[PDB]
């Protein structure tokens, strides 16, 4: 009675919420999925189970599901006013995904809800977690990301060796369709740390508070400072999605002319040998907040760790 | 979560100037750390309003190193006393952890404004 | 020593990559061919581009 025909209108926004439940009512939802965590006296990247969110998939014209979710979790009353607090300085991002923060009753008591809109079903971390722990035993993961994207077909694995490298060298051509969000994820991220610093926070960048989609959200271990001096901490996140730029190619488009996957390549003369000022760019475009001194040239570096770090 | 810094850190204490050698008595709320294999000064905070160099003395007391700073930063602090003012500066090379560390810190265990 | 003296005087400081060298000057060229499918995709005809 009312409630979940309620509580499901409500979360229904404004735009067109076409919603449907992900087998609840009231209830939170649980499931199975990788975290990067570090609270002092717990650390690592491993999968943990989470507990307190509520998923409402979304439908379209002809009514047939769409990758699209509305997550609505529960949390604190102070962690209500500092999210929103955080969120209203940094709503104009176009990289921040749409929060809607509103009060419904469960009980005789008013309990507060914070509701996300149009997440995608996994995280980044996910990817990274599925592809540096692969286990060809149980891969349901990878499997699912890699059909959801258009990347091959269900069918696809019905081969055996399908995974290997050795046999069937057209894993490669396979995993290299994932470049383009890997890219577009690279940009947003950037465009996420020019918001931070111009708004004056500061906080920790993980892999699980960014979607397929690019999109960040969950403030809820930010601070706040004077505007204009903001500092975000990239390391981990850098450092683990590293191996995975490689796999999937992510910076194909860049010999292309106009850095479009639909253009003829770029035509360099065959006499230039340099190329100094367009790793710069590189760097300077996908890791400006990347702190630590890059030598194009290693001619020029301290010691051996710095050799590893610039090659 | 990923938390930054729960333990936090303790100390601000000595000196500062512009020119090499024009750091006299005390002129810095030099701020943070004493690290296990010795004190290792993180933050530096100047009631006055430009400053280049400071020298933190430790150990050997022979050993107080002119450090370089960089361009500073200005608010106001929302002490009991009211109006204050400093210039905030960092030692020049700190990586962005230790400053997200002790601005974290300064914000969240003092009142500032 | 013309073609090699035309593509050295060029460079702005007299290097190039060594890789370059017989891709434009040099006068014959050598060609490896598998099969017939291979054949008929590269080398056809009496004349042809590369
Ligand atoms: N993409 C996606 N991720 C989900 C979904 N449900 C749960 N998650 C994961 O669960 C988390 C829910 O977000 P939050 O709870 O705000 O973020 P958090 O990393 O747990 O941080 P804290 O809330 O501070 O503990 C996300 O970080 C995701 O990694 C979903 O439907 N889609
Ligand atoms: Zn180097």
């Amino acid at each position: 009675s009312a409630d979940a025909q309620s509580f499901l209108n409500r979360v229904c926004g404004v735009s067109a919420a076409r919603l449907t439940p992900c087998g609840t009512g009231t209830s939170t939802d649980v499931v199975y999925r990788a975290f990067d965590i570090y609270n002092d006296k717990v650390a690592g990247f491993a999968k943990f189970l989470k507990t307190n969110c509520c998923r409402f998939q979304e439908k379209d014209e002809d009514d047939n599901l769409i990758d699209s979710y509305f997550v609505v979790k529960r949390h604190t009353f102070s962690n209500y006013q500092h999210e929103e607090t955080i969120y209203n300085l940094l709503k104009d991002c176009p990289a921040v995904a749409k929060h809607d923060f509103f009060k419904f009753r469960i009980d005789g008591d008013m309990v507060p809800h914070i509701s996300r809109q149009r997440l995608t079903k996994y995280t980044m971390a996910d990817l990274v977690y599925a592809l540096r722990h692969f286990d060809e035993g149980n891969c349901d993961t990878l499997k699912e990301i890699l059909v959801t994207y258009n990347c091959c077909d269900d069918d696809y694995f019905n081969k055996k060796d399908w995974y290997d490298f050795v046999e069937n060298p057209d894993i490669l051509r396979v995993y290299a369709n994932l470049g383009e969000r890997v890219r577009q994820a690279l940009l947003k991220t950037v465009q996420f740390c020019d918001a931070m610093r111009n708004a004056g926070i500061v906080g920790v960048l993980t892999l699980d508070n960014q979607d397929l989609n690019g999109n960040w959200y969950d403030f809820g271990d930010f601070i706040q400072t004077t505007p204009g001096s903001g500092v975000p901490v990239v390391d981990s996140y850098y450092s683990l999605l590293m191996p995975i730029l490689t796999l999937t190619r992510a910076l194909t488009a860049e010999s292309h002319v106009d850095t479009d996957l639909t253009k003829p390549y770029i035509k360099w003369d065959l006499l230039k040998y340099d190329f100094t000022e367009e790793r710069l760019k590189l760097f300077d475009r996908y890791f400006k907040y990347w702190d630590q001194t890059y030598h194009p040239n290693c001619v020029n570096c301290l010691d051996d760790r710095c050799i590893l770090h610039c090659a | 979560n990923n938390e930054l810094s729960p333990v936090a850190l303790r100390q601000m204490s000595c000196a500062a100037g512009t020119t090499q050698t024009a750091c006299t008595d005390d002129n810095a709320l030099a701020y943070y750390n004493t690290t296990k294999g010795g004190r290792f000064v993180l933050a530096l905070l100047s009631d006055l309003q430009d400053l280049k160099w400071a020298r933190f003395p430790k150990s050997d007391g022979t050993g107080t190193i002119y450090t370089e700073l960089e361009p500073p930063c200005r608010f106001v602090t929302d002490t009991p006393k009211g109006p204050k003012v400093k210039y905030l500066y960092f030692i020049k090379g700190l990586n962005n952890l230790n400053r997200g560390m002790v601005l974290g810190s300064l914000a969240a265990t003092v009142r500032l404004q | 020593n013309d073609a090699l003296n035309n593509i050295i005087n060029n460079a702005r400081d007299g290097c190039v990559p060594l890789n370059i060298i017989p891709l434009t000057t040099a006068a014959k060229l050598m060609v490896v061919i598998p099969d017939y499918n291979t054949y008929k995709n590269t080398c056809d005809g009496t004349t042809f581009t590369y």
